[PDB]
Parts: C-alpha cells; structure tokens; sequence
C-alpha cells in the first residue's frame, strides 16, 4: 500500500553508460498500467505484447527494466533477433519475450558548448555477443600473428569510441534516450495485482 | 569513493593506526552477496582482497591476501575502521580502498561520476 | 578543421620542471597521441586519452612523477621528463590518431630537446 517506484526514475539527468544497462525490481504497489499509454509526450513507442488498452486483468509479477542514452538513428537495430553487422557485438534481445521499449529527446539536458562526450561505446572485443550478458574485455583487437598488446601496429586500434553533437542538432541523428520494460507472469505472488 | 588507496600501519610507521578507505555504494544494504572483480591488488600481481561486498559477507582467501593480512570489508558509513594485523618490522602493509554498487547484474561498478580503476598509493 | 604542428625545444643543466606543449586548434570529440621513435624501423606506443580522460595508458619507464592532463579551456596538453637527469633523450611524434572522420588525416611533429651534464 505506498506508491510505485516509477516517479523516482523519470526525468533523471543520467541513467547509464551506453554498454552499461542497470536491471531494478519493482517493489510492491498498487497502479495502473495503462497510463503511459495515456500519455501523449511519448512520441516513440514500439512493443510485443499484449494491447496497452488490455494488459490490466492479468497482473505481472516480475518486472525487468532498463534505461540508458543512444544515438538517435538506433531505432532500426533496437528490434528482435536483430543480426546487425554491430548491434549485435553491444546488445542483442531474443524473440521470444513480451515487453516494450520507449525512446524521447534527450538533447534537453545534454548540450553545452563543445559538446558532449561522456558517453563512450564499444566497437568489437572477441566476437559477436549472445543475448542477456555483458563483459569488459580491455584487451585490444588481434588482426595478425604478434601480440601488439597497445601498440599501434598490426591494425590494433583502441575499441572503444565516445560520441560527439554540436549544439545545433539538425537532422535525427542527435542522441535520445531510450527506455525498456520488461514484464513476466507467474504463478508465484506478485508484487503489483488488483 | 576515495581515489587515493592505503593500508594500514603498524609501530613499524611510528604508530597504530586505523585502515583508510572508502566504500562506494547506493545505500548500505544495497544487496546481500559475495562476490569480486580484479580490483587491483598491491603490487603488480592482481587478486581479490576481499569478497565480502558487505559487512561479514564471507571469508575468501588469497594469496595477495593471506591469513597475515585480515580479511574483512565494510560499507557502514563508506569507511574501514577494523584493524587489519600486528605484522613486524620491514614489512608492507597496503589495502584496497573501494567498493561496488547497486544493481542485479553482476560485475557492479559505479556510473555516472566514477572513473574504472583508482590511483595506487602505498604507505 | 583541425591544425596540428611543433616546433620550438630548448633544454639547460637539470634543474626544475620542464613543460612542452604540441600545439592543437582544439579536440573536441577526437583523439592524438604520441609516438616514441625508438632505434628501428617502426615506432613505438607512448600514450593515449580519450575525450572523457580515462583509460590512460603509459609505457613501463613512464609510470612515476610523469603525467599527462587535459584543459577544457583550450585542450592544453602537459608532457613527461619532469625533474630530468643528464641521460635522457627528448625526441617524440605527435599523432593525430587518423582514426576519425572529422575533416581529413592529419599529421604531428616534434623536436629533438636535448640534456647536459
């Protein structure tokens, strides 16, 4: 009987690095799930599911989100069983799962002169990476027979690139922020059911 | 959350004197586990100091760490206060000064004002 | 787009710290670096910063008082060989790491700073 955790995470000044995506629990509350679909600051919406306008009766229990900030052009690999050429060697989601994914400017926060690179992705570090796991591999890329171990020689180039944005952001490339939900039914008690 | 990482020193530092590090962290009870990273030890060689991750998580051993240096970490108020050992004179004294964060996942480190890694200080 | 050149040096008997800077019109979302040109056919890795400052790297006769920072003002770069000895031999390559495509490849220069007894 308290109030959802879901007005203590919206409108935050950062959540996460791009290859960096932080997993919470929803404790126990009483809501409706329908209200972001009410919403009309939401101009991005893509999902697998059940209706927005329908998914109430059946009350989850589980409950996986994640948030983070990405180009704005990434719409097109954020799909599943995506096998893009470098979407894949960051995030990868399988098919078989109901949930859905929102994305909003977020260029409102993140500008000043210079511009901005906090931000930093990575490129390849041994092969393309299954879904639903994450390592930091500081090694550098091998294209040949002898280690360089750092030196830049035998293609060995340093993975991991930061982003850059003028504040005069034309065309769509400028970044946004993106945010997935994640929601399983079970037979054990659920947190969140009315 | 302190980049400068120490040890304690015994009589041998002219005095005893308690351990100097900072925990890093959401909360105190963030989570109840064992676990670690490379967490970079003194000297060249890198093991886990402590796998604790909490206040009396678990007793882990290892040989950067062995039964002459104590083994235990604590989050409470984001600093170390429990003597680590009466070693004798011409000797090294050096711990880790650091922590992880909350989350699921594992591998927990702290983003968005935190930099990997932490400078290396000796005593 | 982004101009990058040296020239300059000059050294005396060790005293205080020393400070050379390799002039760059900015980096805003770029990198550089600088190459040591050892006795070979190739050169060798020194040092890289990235935009945010981290992942720094430095060779094994680096690690000591030597280090390396950035300014958010006008990029100014500091570089090594503080508190030097009649030993050492100053001569680097600066690189714009050619990786990137802000305008087009670019390459650095350096000078030949000697010590005395």
């Amino acid at each position: 009987t308290n109030l959802c955790p879901f007005g203590e995470v919206f409108n935050a000044t950062r959540f996460a690095s791009v290859y960096a995506w932080n997993r919470k629990r929803i404790s126990n509350c009483v809501a409706d799930y329908s209200v972001l679909y009410n919403s009309a600051s939401f101009s991005t919406f893509k999902c697998y599911g059940v209706s927005p306008t329908k998914l109430n009766d059946l009350c989850f229990t589980n409950v996986y989100a994640d948030s983070f900030v990405i180009r704005g052009d990434e719409v097109r690999q954020i799909a599943p069983g995506q096998t893009g050429k470098i979407a894949d060697y960051n995030y990868k989601l399988p098919d078989d799962f109901t949930g859905c994914v929102i994305a909003w400017n977020s260029n409102n926060l993140d500008s000043k002169v210079g511009g901005n690179y906090n931000y930093l992705y990575r490129l390849f570090r041994k092969s393309n990476l299954k879904p639903f796991e994450r390592d930091i591999s500081t090694e550098i890329y091998q294209a040949g027979s002898t280690p360089c171990n750092g030196v830049e020689g035998f293609n060995c180039y340093f993975p991991l690139q930061s982003y850059g944005f003028q504040p005069t952001n034309g065309v769509g490339y400028q970044p946004y922020r993106v945010v997935v939900l994640s929601f399983e039914l079970l037979h054990a008690p659920a947190t969140v059911c009315g | 959350v302190q980049l400068v990482e120490s040890g304690g020193g015994l009589v041998q530092a002219g005095g005893s004197l308690t351990l100097t590090c900072a925990a890093s962290g959401r909360t105190f009870s963030s989570e109840t586990m064992d676990m670690g990273w490379f967490r970079q030890a003194p000297g060249k060689e890198r093991e886990f100091v402590a796998a604790d991750s909490w206040n009396d998580g678990s007793t882990y051993y290892a040989d950067s760490v062995k039964g002459r240096f104590t083994i235990s970490r604590d989050s409470a108020k984001n600093t170390l206060y429990l003597q680590m050992n009466s070693l004798k004179p011409e000797d090294t004294a050096v711990y880790y000064c650091a922590a992880e964060t909350y989350s699921i996942y594992e591998k927990d480190d702290s983003w968005g004002y935190w930099g990997q890694g932490t400078q290396v200080t000796v005593s | 787009q982004v101009q990058l050149v040296e020239s300059g040096g000059g050294l005396v008997q060790a005293g205080g710290s020393l400070r050379l800077s390799c002039a760059v019109s900015g980096l805003g979302a770029h990198r550089v670096g600088w190459f040591r040109r050892a006795p070979g056919k190739e050169r060798e890795f020194v040092a890289a910063i990235g935009a945010n400052g981290g992942n720094t790297n430095y060779l094994d006769s680096v690690k000591g008082r030597f280090t390396i920072s950035r300014d958010n003002a006008k990029n100014t770069i500091y570089l090594q060989m503080n508190s030097l000895k009649p030993q050492d031999t100053a001569v680097y390559y600066c690189a714009a790491r050619d990786i990137e495509t802000a305008e087009y490849t670019y390459w650095g220069q350096g000078t030949q700073v000697t010590v005395s007894s």
